[PDB]
This record gives structure tokens, C-alpha cells and sequence, in this order.
């Protein structure tokens, strides 16, 4: 995303080690609602992954 | 030639029950909400000429 | 007299039942339509802003 | 509902060894082993720039 003015958002900030799964719960929709005016979507790259030993 | 004309016909929206209708074309027509980075500005005559020469 | 009073009452009961169910039917349809017209605007309320501009 | 056209080139890569680079292309299959480490990113902008990236 491109942003116009530097944005800081405390609601999005997470603890440093952050192992817990419920701490990471996301909706791109709501996130982009929050920052919409300053944020314009730009690049896209995606990869497909399946279970492995690690 | 027959093959081509055939597919051309198969792509047009006929007024009778058709394959496309029952098989889930993913909504068919959708009016896109486009959140883009604005289309890169280019003069076409320059491109055309440079390409012809290349 | 007795049995006629009984059956006339049956007839009345049923006129009231039918009329009431017809009015209830029409109310229900109108309600459904207004709700539909309202969902159409709910679409506008939810939509993301297009950042594509000429 | 929404479509964004991917204007800017995005190169995401995982290092699988000292000499070995695993590319992430749109649509490719990658193993959790190579994703056990943090990726490196390449795209080009001068500095007036302000960016936010997400995985």
C-alpha cells in the first residue's frame, strides 16, 4: 500500500514475541476501512503451501 | 472455421436456457469496485511509431 | 334454529379467517419489497471507495 | 468485492541456503521449510516514499 502521510496505529500494534494465535486475527476489509483514505493498494504476490515436517 | 464460429456463438448471451446459465459463471456480469493505482499516462503515437521502427 | 345458528357462526368465523389471512399476506409481501429496496442501499453503505480516477 | 490492478512489481524471496534463493511467484508452491525464515523484498521507489507491506 502507498500512504500519503506517515501513519501510526496503536490498535494494530502487537506484542514483540507474539506467539498466541488469537492475538493474530485479521480482516483485510476492516483494516483497509480504518486506513482507507491514506492507503492505496499496490503490489500483489502470493504463494501456495501445504503441510511439511517442520 | 466451423469450430471458431461455433465458439463465437457459444460466448454470446442467448435468450434460451444455456450451459453458462446453470453452471455458475461466478455471478456473470459484476460491476467492479476498482481501487487502483491510477493507470500510467502514455502517449500512443510515440509508442506506435517507435514500435513500427523497431 | 339451534343448528342454523351454529353453522351461520361457522360461516362467519371462516369469512373473518380468510379476510384476515389475505390482509396478512399483502402486508407480508409489501414488507418483503421494502426490505429488498433497503438492501439495495445497504449495498451502497458497505461498498469500498474507488481510487481509480482519470 | 474489489479489484486492484497490481501496478508495482513485487519480488518476495526466501533464503534456503547461503547460495540458494527461493522465489515467491504469484501462484507457485512453496514448502514451510523455506518459510521458516524471514523473506527479503525488492521493489523500486525514490525517497519521498511511504509504504506498508502485509503477509
Amino acid at each position: 500500500f502507498k500512504q500519503d502521510k506517515r501513519i501510526d496505529f496503536s490498535g494494530d500494534t502487537r506484542p514483540s514475541p507474539c506467539y498466541q494465535l488469537a492475538q493474530r486475527t485479521f480482516h483485510t476489509f476492516d483494516f483497509y476501512k480504518k486506513h482507507q483514505d491514506a492507503m492505496t493498494p499496490a503490489g500483489l504476490a502470493f504463494f501456495q503451501c501445504r503441510w511439511d515436517d517442520s | 472455421r466451423y469450430r471458431r464460429r461455433a465458439e463465437q456463438e457459444a460466448r454470446k448471451p442467448h435468450w434460451w436456457r444455456t450451459y453458462r446459465e446453470h453452471f455458475g459463471e461466478e455471478s456473470g456480469p459484476k460491476d467492479r469496485v476498482d481501487i487502483g493505482l491510477p493507470p500510467p499516462k502514455v502517449s500512443r503515437t510515440q509508442q506506435l511509431l517507435e514500435r513500427k521502427q523497431a | 334454529q339451534l343448528r342454523r345458528k351454529a353453522q351461520r357462526e361457522k360461516f362467519a368465523r371462516r369469512v373473518v379467517l380468510l379476510s384476515q389471512e389475505m390482509d396478512a399476506g399483502l402486508q407480508a409481501w409489501q414488507l418483503r419489497q421494502q426490505e429488498k429496496l433497503q438492501e439495495e442501499e445497504g449495498k451502497q453503505k458497505n461498498a469500498l471507495k474507488s481510487k481509480g480516477a482519470l | 468485492g474489489a479489484t486492484f490492478v497490481p501496478r508495482v512489481p513485487l519480488h518476495v524471496a526466501y533464503a534456503v541456503g547461503e547460495d540458494d534463493l527461493m522465489p515467491v511467484y504469484h501462484g507457485n508452491e512453496v514448502t514451510p521449510t523455506e518459510a521458516a525464515q524471514a523473506p527479503e523484498v525488492t521493489y523500486e521507489a525514490d525517497e519521498g516514499s511511504l509504504w506498508t507491506l502485509l503477509l
